[PDB]
């Protein structure tokens, strides 16, 4: 009843009740069930979809919606992200130079040949 | 015993005789398993090279390695069938 | 002399029917005898051979009651390679642990289940020997009546519709099988595992061919489009139909696109294979998807059998050597491990308990320790963990699969994560919680569940941590089938 | 915490507090079968180790870069750099 | 080899005659009728039968025999699962143990052991050999050489040379 | 006597012969002895780490062949290099001292046989994964130590947030798995082997499109198992394993395993700039999001926890920089840190009556705990990198090394990282603060009834607090020389920045981590002692703030709506209104009424007449009317005559 895709499964139930899902986790703890482990008495009609709403299904958090916590999730990475790439206009630049090698740039040492110094090379 | 069979190709024989054309499936398959234990040896021979050299191994065996990876397209099992279905030159 | 020997031997079964009424011990002896007979034609067998070694003949015109030393041949050919032995050593070593897995469930009509268990593994085993297309397609065939009968006698509530399911989607696509072993009968005017290579048909001739064996290959090893007997015939079966079904038939249908279609339809084959990567990325993505929402017990090993199917068929159709190989190492490590979670399922929980719905089962541990073992093994062992032979299957299946095509290689990679996924959902909710307040506690595994167990579990475990011990067979048919020019 | 558990059941790691009366005799014979498959192991693997350096002498490895030199001579197979 | 006794077994089956079914014979949650019963489950248990008179002897002396064993068989286990009976061991041997453990099991060891030195015989120790012998064909010299001077010597004319012939092979490619 | 030997085969013993002989040899024999066998092979580790320091000579053992097929050999093999041999002493210590403490930490648990057994199979899959010298033997490894994760994480069965817990570590660990079964396809594609010699003989010239693929596949994997922002979630969710449990698993172990993938994939990652790009800047965001996450949340467990994934960018980081000798290095000296921390932990949870875990019920411990105090104390202060201990040698030079990089754009994750710093004192005192110098919070009976723990609690916390003040001045120089030849990492020149990032330091740059973290330290502490309003504000806005970062920084919700629940989903839809619902449509449901339909219809097409003969008769003059107008039609045109018989199969059959 509840979430879109038990409405979705709406025409295709005859001769079966139609519960209200509700999930097994956020039914209260202390209220005695003969199963303690999952919240369930003993002859209780399942729902269509019951494993979604089971107590090994997903944790099902509480203390935001959805849409709120991907705005709040998005916001963040786009802040470290957004930040992130304006500090890299706002640098100083270097006290050496990239150090050098011997040989011209080590390229007999780096494989290579005199044909392929480019490819295999070094700063010289 | 190290027995070696003769070698048979799929163009001087008649496809009608069984004998020969089992043969010749034969002879280019072992000889793709020779082809493949000459790129097995080159590797050994790489590893080998690397292990003893430490850090001039680029200069040492550029040239095994080369090798090995000028080897390696082209020296794999292939298949008989290729071959005998399919005529080049014609 | 060897007519001597049989009615000695009817004698044999007469006398003993006649002493007990069970015909068990019998049928174990006698699948036991079969099985050191096949092992002793194994230590006979040339390796160094591409060659069919123990031919012969049935049904020829100048001695049809027996074997033919003729020059005209016209009756049924036999005869064996690496790869066929290679499926009869694995079908060899199953056919006792069949008859072993209903040792005390069956008790109202023994006999009769007990003969049609061990035919259905007899007809089985011919399969691999047979070298006419019509004489593999006689014996692909005669396994059908014996399942109808045996899943139509016993099983379930449902087993009427799951028996009448094995009659049709079987038939149905095997007729179309037979279609083009007609075509080819009457093109070649000769059906023969031998000769075959030699002849080349035209191409837009293969590409009709091609299509009528493919889609049987569909519908037996069941590709997504009809995928969908199998789930049914597998959850309303006895044991040992279910053992024999996700066991053999299976791979006899992926001994088939080797034997039957890559050799003369290679020219055909180079232009399908995009289509078939369609359809067996299509089957491992969509079944181990399905399988996450499944109430029911059997169903779910029914899907994985699915999934690890559909992972084999692009090691096959791969073009490759490893992929060939894969896909071989797979079909007989899949034959190992998954009749063993077909009796976790069927034998020693649903011989306790009679009900296969996932919702009463739950903590098994704390009564069962063994067999929570066993089902943590076993979850391990079917998902690709390593050391297995399913890995080494899958791994090499998925490398074939990616050197014909990169991409459909990269999101065949995934099946890694898919099938690990329901496997696991399925194993923790068994093996964790508090013990059910459904259930009450009942016996351990028994001797021979173990014993069944411990041997379904050694070889795996021999092949996944050495796959060459059964390379010997196999290094010819792994360059037969490749067509690289 | 001690609750009572069934002593119906056998696992093959012990059970809930499993803790035997002559689990000092056995013991002794863990402590065998352990040495002897430690020793065992240790001393059937030692030709099968080697060092990573100083195997094969770099006479091998001039004359293996020198052939391989020669089968690159004889295909005309050029540099990776030179375009 | 062995014999039996019928008119043992006639008084067996008049034995059984006047006794409860095995539905109820048990169904009491004593032994003035549950000691009659233990006797009746030992004689089930020890073999009437052997093989010489399975073969030469009719068959209603067969079918008398029959029933006597599912009786009696039905006799031995209902009284162990509802209680000879009255003791625990387990010392037992189950009716598949005696052709599992000594047939099948070492019937499987000896397809490990065939399987194992049957990898010997293959196509790459075979192909290291033959590829050794083609060079060792063409350049005999290196049969002078010491022993793992030998080694090297082979490996370097393997780099050094295609020794293949598969090109021989493909006369109508070139 | 084989050492290369004797340290594969003594774990190995230590896990099979507690399975097999369990009911027979019992706890307290299976204890002594699994912890003994351990001792043996890290004593055994310590000695040959001591003769590698006299010669880099190497060894490897052979066995038999995995699987020969055409261009593609594996062995298995297995070398202890200086890499390995580097992972393999930290990881036997931290094994040896867990098992140690677990004698003592377990000891009224029923089940501890199965329990010690598990922790030996952990260790002795681990020195499988590094030891192993090709990267099959490494995915065997690999693979292993996510199956004892998921038989460890659920060592209590009966629980279920265990149980559901050790899925969801299992399953993000196998989404890593099947990236690295992807990147080791193309691995046994393009070099045709998996060997680690002849993959780095030839890494050179392979083209770098295909080793970007290569990388970033692998990367994914490390990313997944070393527990990056992505896949962060399972790390905080294992903390329903028990305490030696988590201090196996994420002090050394398990996470050190994503860091070794990309440890022996250096001399492949160098030819590289791409992935290791992606690599920094993945570590950059994660020291930050796992400092964040551990400053507002409340758990002593889950601080802990994150306290790893904070370091653990740490060491990406210096991945990405191109210089694995301090990643290496970092590696080793937080292994001996967080063991200490997590056993000081466990001691202070096994020690309050009520087990509770929450800091805000800790209350003042000091009087009470001085041995628990200052072991943590060591830990901590050597984490904040505070000088003289482990965590200034490990910690420190990497934050300079991403300020002496040759790169500009290194100089921001200078800031980064450094900020990561100051975080990483900030949580640290909460957790010095609020449990030991704090006004109690708990109950009377609990201060009555708190003592130290026993001798097998205390020696491995001795021990490793030891080590963890030690090791780093001791095993600088082999990590950290300005010319060292132990590991044979192979760095390009010009990705080799060390000589500049000693020299080029500004004495601002290097004096301000240093003191900030001293000083940052001293005020937290000073400030929720004398104040304590500044922290208990109850602004609307700072505390949605607060729930943000407590929450895992929503991540586990974003995963668990959007991803999780999304795929069960639409899951549902394939196996209802796909395989049940439209197969069987053009199946055998589908197929049944139109059957019934057709049937129905050619059985009533003679329901009508009373009469048999009239309508038999009528019906025979149809026919022969009917098919000679429809040949009438046929040989004027054949098209105008399909639609003729369609509609006569319609009106036959409905
Ligand atoms: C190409 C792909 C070929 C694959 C096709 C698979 C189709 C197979 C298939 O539907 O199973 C069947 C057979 O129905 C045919 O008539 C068998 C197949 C009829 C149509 C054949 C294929 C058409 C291809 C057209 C080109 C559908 O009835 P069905 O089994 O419920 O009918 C059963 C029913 O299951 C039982 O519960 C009843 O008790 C029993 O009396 C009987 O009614
Ligand atoms: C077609 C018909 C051919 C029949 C061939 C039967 C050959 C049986 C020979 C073995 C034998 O000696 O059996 C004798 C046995 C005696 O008959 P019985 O009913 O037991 O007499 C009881 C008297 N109180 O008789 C029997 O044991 C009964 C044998 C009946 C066979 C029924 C087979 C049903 C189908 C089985 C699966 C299909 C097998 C084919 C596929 C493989
Ligand atoms: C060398 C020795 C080889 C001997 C092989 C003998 C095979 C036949 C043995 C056999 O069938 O016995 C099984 C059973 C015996 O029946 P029974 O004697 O009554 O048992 C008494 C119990 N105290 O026999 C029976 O009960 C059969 C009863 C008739 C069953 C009819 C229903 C099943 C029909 C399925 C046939 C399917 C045929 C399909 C067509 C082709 C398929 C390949
Ligand atoms: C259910 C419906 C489906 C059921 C279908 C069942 C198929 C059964 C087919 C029977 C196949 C018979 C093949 C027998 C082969 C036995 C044999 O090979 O040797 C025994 C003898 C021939 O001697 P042989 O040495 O082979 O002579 C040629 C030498 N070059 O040959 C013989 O004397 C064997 C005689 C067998 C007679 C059986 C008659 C039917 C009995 C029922
Ligand atoms: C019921 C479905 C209907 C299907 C109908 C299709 C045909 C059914 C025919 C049923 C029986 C088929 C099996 C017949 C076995 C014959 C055995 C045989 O042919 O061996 C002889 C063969 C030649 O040997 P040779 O050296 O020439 O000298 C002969 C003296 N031994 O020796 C060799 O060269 C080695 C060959 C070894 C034989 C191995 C055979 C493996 C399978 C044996 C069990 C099969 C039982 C099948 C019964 C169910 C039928 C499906
Ligand atoms: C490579 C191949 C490796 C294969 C090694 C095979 C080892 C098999 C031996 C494991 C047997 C241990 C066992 O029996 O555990 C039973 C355990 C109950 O634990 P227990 O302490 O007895 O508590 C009793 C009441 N709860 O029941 C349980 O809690 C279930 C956990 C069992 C742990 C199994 C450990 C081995 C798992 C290896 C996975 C290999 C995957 C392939
Ligand atoms: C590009 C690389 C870089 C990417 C970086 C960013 C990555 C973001 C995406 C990460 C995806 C990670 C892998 C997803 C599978 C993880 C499964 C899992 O963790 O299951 C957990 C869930 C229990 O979780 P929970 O109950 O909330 O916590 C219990 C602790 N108290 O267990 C259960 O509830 C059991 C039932 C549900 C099991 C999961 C079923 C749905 C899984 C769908 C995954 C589909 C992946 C493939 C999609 C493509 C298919 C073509
Ligand atoms: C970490 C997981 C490992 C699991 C180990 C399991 C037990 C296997 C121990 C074999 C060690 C060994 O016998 O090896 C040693 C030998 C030799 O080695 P070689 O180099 O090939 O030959 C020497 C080459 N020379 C000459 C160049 C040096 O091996 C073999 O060739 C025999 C292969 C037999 C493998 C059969 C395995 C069957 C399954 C057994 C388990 C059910």
């Amino acid at each position: 009843i509840r979430a879109s895709f038990d409405k979705a499964e709406e025409p295709m139930l005859g001769d079966y009740p139609d519960i209200d899902p509700f999930p097994a986790q956020l039914k209260n703890p202390y209220k005695k069930y003969d199963d303690q482990q999952d919240r369930r008495n003993l002859e209780e009609p399942l729902s269509v979809n019951d494993d979604l709403y089971d107590m090994w299904s997903p944790d099902r958090f509480t203390h935001f919606k959805n849409q709120d916590a991907l705005k709040y999730f998005i916001g963040f990475l786009t802040i470290f992200f957004g930040a992130s790439y304006v500090a890299t206009y706002f640098v100083p630049e270097k006290a050496a130079i990239p150090r050098e090698f011997p040989y011209e740039g080590l390229w007999k040492e780096s494989g290579g040949t005199e044909k392929s110094k480019a490819f295999f090379g070094q700063r010289s | 015993e190290h027995q070696r069979p003769e070698l048979v190709s799929f163009d001087d024989i008649n496809y009608n005789d069984h004998k020969k054309v089992r043969e010749a499936q034969e002879s280019y398959t072992r000889e793709q398993f020779i082809r493949l234990e000459a790129l097995k040896t080159v590797r050994k021979a790489l590893e080998k090279c690397y292990e003893e050299s430490g850090p001039n191994h680029f200069e040492d065996c550029k040239n095994l390695a080369e090798q090995y990876l000028d080897m390696l397209p082209t020296h794999r099992l292939q298949g008989y069938l290729g071959y005998q279905r399919n005529d080049p030159s014609k | 002399f060897l007519t001597s020997i049989l009615l000695s031997s009817l004698y044999l079964f007469n006398r003993i029917l006649a002493w007990q009424g069970n015909v068990k011990h019998f049928y174990l002896f006698a699948s036991n005898l079969l099985l050191l007979f096949i092992v002793v034609l194994y230590i006979n067998f040339n390796t160094f051979s591409n060659s069919f070694q123990f031919n012969f003949e049935l049904f020829n015109s100048l001695n049809p009651f027996g074997l033919s030393n003729s020059d005209i041949s016209n009756g049924l050919l036999f005869g064996i390679d690496g790869l066929s032995l290679t499926f009869i050593l694995l079908t060899v070593l199953l056919i006792p642990l069949t008859l072993l897995g209903n040792w005390y469930n069956i008790n109202f009509n023994s006999n009769l289940y007990y003969t049609l268990v061990l035919a259905i593994g007899l007809v089985i085993l011919l399969n691999f020997w047979a070298l006419d297309y019509i004489s593999f397609y006689i014996l692909f065939e005669a396994t059908l009546p014996l399942l109808f009968i045996l899943i139509h006698i016993y099983g379930s509530s449902d087993s009427e519709r799951a028996s009448f399911y094995v009659l049709m989607f079987t038939l149905s696509g095997s007729l179309f099988m037979l279609l083009s072993i007609v075509v080819i009968s009457i093109v070649l005017n000769t059906t023969n595992f031998i000769n075959h290579n030699l002849f080349v048909l035209s191409l837009d001739l293969q590409t009709i061919i091609w299509l009528g064996l493919f889609i049987a290959i569909m519908v037996k090893t069941p590709l997504f489009p009809i995928h969908v007997w199998l789930p049914v015939v597998h959850s309303e079966s006895p044991l040992a139909g279910s053992m024999i079904l996700a066991g053999l038939i299976l791979k006899l249908a992926l001994y088939a696109i080797l034997r039957l279609l890559l050799p003369l339809l290679c020219e055909a084959q180079i232009l399908y294979t995009p289509m078939i990567y369609i359809i067996s990325l299509l089957t491992i993505i969509l079944t181990s998807l399905a399988t996450l929402r499944q109430i029911d017990l059997k169903v779910i090993i029914a899907y994985s059998s699915i999934s690890h199917m559909g992972i084999a068929i692009l090691g096959v159709c791969s073009n490759t050597s490893l992929g060939i190989y894969g896909s071989i190492v797979l079909g007989v490590a899949h034959g190992f491990v998954s009749p063993a979670l077909f009796l976790i399922v069927g034998g020693i929980l649903y011989d306790r308990y009679h009900i296969r719905i996932v919702n009463y089962y739950k903590g098994l541990t704390t009564y069962m320790p063994q067999l929570a073992t066993y089902i943590i093994i076993l979850s391990f062992a079917n998902i690709g963990t390593p050391l297995t032979g399913n890995f080494t299957g899958e791994f090499l299946s998925l490398q074939g699969g990616f050197i014909r095509n990169p991409i459909i290689g990269g999101i065949s990679c995934i099946s890694v994560l898919l099938a690990a996924i329901y496997q696991l959902k399925l194993t923790n909710k068994l093996t964790g919680g508090i013990s059910s307040i459904y259930m009450h506690r009942t016996n351990d595994v028994t001797i021979r569940e173990k014993f069944i167990m411990n041997i379904l579990i050694i070889s795996t475990l021999i092949i996944g941590i050495c796959p060459q011990i059964m390379y010997n067979l196999l290094y010819w048919t792994v360059n037969n089938y490749i067509y690289i020019i | 915490g001690r609750y009572p558990f069934p002593k119906d059941v056998i696992s093959m790691t012990g059970g809930w507090w499993a803790n035997p009366s002559n689990w000092k005799l056995n013991g002794l014979f863990a402590t065998g079968i352990a040495v002897g498959l430690a020793l065992w192991v240790s001393t059937a693997t030692l030709p099968y180790t080697r060092r990573r350096e100083g195997i094969t002498s770099e006479s091998d490895i001039s004359k293996w870069n020198a052939a391989a030199g020669v089968w690159r001579e004889r295909h005309g197979k050029i540099s990776t750099g030179e375009a | 080899l062995r014999a039996y006794n019928e008119e043992k077994e006639l008084a067996l089956k008049q034995r059984l005659s006047q006794l409860p079914p095995p539905g109820k014979a048990f169904v009491t949650a004593k032994e003035a009728e549950l000691a009659e019963l233990a006797e009746i489950a030992a004689l089930y248990k020890t073999d009437r039968v052997g093989i010489l008179d399975i073969l030469l002897l009719g068959n209603k002396h067969a079918r008398l025999y029959r029933d006597n064993t599912a009786l009696l068989k039905d006799y031995y286990y209902n009284g162990r699962r509802i209680l000879w009976e009255i003791k625990r061991e387990g010392a037992e041997k189950e009716d598949w143990v005696n052709q599992m453990y000594f047939l099948y099991a070492p019937s499987l060891i000896l397809l490990l052991i065939v399987m194992v030195y049957k990898s010997r015989e293959d196509i790459t120790f075979w192909a290291k050999k033959e590829l050794d012998q083609r060079v060792l064909d063409k350049h005999p010299e290196i049969n002078d050489a010491p022993e793992n001077e030998r080694d090297a010597l082979i490996v370097e004319r393997i780099i050094a040379g295609d020794y293949d012939k598969l090109a021989s092979l493909q006369k109508k490619a070139t | 006597y084989n050492a290369i030997s004797l340290i594969i085969i003594l774990p190995c013993i230590s896990w099979l012969f507690p399975l097999f002989f369990g009911r027979q040899l019992g706890y307290v024999f299976v204890t002594r002895m699994t912890s003994t066998l351990i001792i043996i092979t890290t004593l055994i580790t310590y000695y040959y780490f001591y003769q590698l320091l006299g010669n880099n000579n190497p060894i490897n053992l052979e066995l038999f062949n995995y699987l020969n097929i055409d261009y593609l050999d594996i062995n298995y093999n297995f070398e202890i290099d200086a890499l390995t041999i580097t992972m393999l002493l930290a990881i036997t210590t931290i094994s040896s001292m867990v098992h140690i403490y677990s004698i003592g930490y377990m000891e009224t648990d029923p089940h501890q046989v199965r329990f010690f057994s598990l922790l030996s199979m952990f260790t002795f899959w681990m020195i499988i994964l590094v030891t192993g010298s090709n990267y099959f033997v490494l995915f065997v490894g690999w693979e292993f130590i996510g199956v004892t994760s998921y038989l460890l994480i659920s060592f209590w069965v009966t629980r279920l947030q265990a149980m559901k817990s050790a899925l969801s570590a299992v399953l993000m660990n196998r989404f890593g798995d099947a990236f690295f079964v992807l990147g080791l396809c193309v691995i046994a594609y393009v070099f045709g082997t998996l060997n680690y010699s002849t993959i780095f003989a030839t890494a050179y010239l392979i083209n770098t499109d295909l080793l970007v693929l290569i990388m970033l596949a692998l990367f994914i994997a490390a990313m997944a198992k070393s527990a990056q922002f992505g896949l962060h979630n399972w790390l905080t969710l294992a903390m329903e394993g028990p305490t030696p449990v988590s201090s196996l698993l994420h002090a050394a172990t398990l996470v050190t395993a994503g860091i070794y993938l990309l440890l022996r994939s250096a001399n492949i990652l160098e030819y590289t700039p791409t992935v290791l790009f992606i690599i920094l800047w993945i570590g950059a965001l994660t020291t930050l999001s796992a400092g964040l996450i551990a400053i507002c949340s409340n758990d002593l467990k889950r601080i802990i926890a994150l306290s790893t994934m904070s370091q653990l960018g740490m060491m990406t980081i210096a991945i990405g920089l191109s210089a694995y000798n301090l990643a290496l290095f970092h590696l080793l000296g937080h292994a001996f840190f967080k063991a200490l921390l997590f056993m000081s932990a466990g001691s202070i949870i096994h020690s309050i009556l009520n087990e509770s875990q929450d800091i805000r019920t800790y209350g003042g411990l000091l009087s009470y705990l001085p041995y628990t105090y200052i072991c943590i104390t060591i830990a901590s202060l050597s984490l904040m990198a505070m000088p003289g201990l482990t965590g200034y040698y490990t910690k420190d030079i990497i934050i300079e090394s991403t300020y002496g990089s040759y790169s500009i754009s290194n100089y921001v994750v200078y800031w980064i990282a450094y900020l990561s710093a100051v975080l990483t004192c900030v949580y640290s005192m909460k957790i010095l603060y609020l449990t030991f110098y704090s006004n109690p919070n708990n109950n009377t009976i609990t201060y009555y009834n708190a003592h130290e723990s026993n001798i097998y609690i205390t020696l491995p916390m001795f021990i490793l607090a030891i080590f963890a003040m030690f090791a780093g001045w001791i095993l600088k120089d082999i990590y950290l020389g300005v010319g060292t030849d132990f590991v044979g990492t192979h760095i390009l020149p010009n990705n080799f920045s060390y000589f500049d990032t000693e020299f080029s330091i500004t004495q601002f740059y290097k004096l301000l981590p240093l003191i900030s973290a001293i000083l940052v330290s001293i005020l937290i502490v000073v400030l929720n002692e004398f104040f304590a309003i500044v922290f208990n504000l109850n602004n609307k806005y700072i505390n949605t703030v607060y729930s943000i970062f407590n929450q895992k920084l929503v991540s586990d919700q974003i995963l668990n709506h959007f991803i999780i629940f999304k795929g069960l989903v639409t899951s549902g839809n394939i196996a209802h209104h796909v395989d049940k619902g439209s197969l069987y449509r053009l199946g055998p449901v589908g197929i049944n009424r139109l059957l019934n339909k057709a049937s129905y219809n050619v059985i009533n097409l003679s329901s009508n007449t009373r009469s048999s003969l009239s309508m038999n008769s009528m019906l025979i003059l149809i026919t022969i009317v009917s098919l000679l107008l429809l040949v009438l039609v046929m040989n004027v045109n054949f098209i105008i005559v399909i639609p003729v018989l369609i509609s006569i199969l319609y009106i036959l059959f409905s």
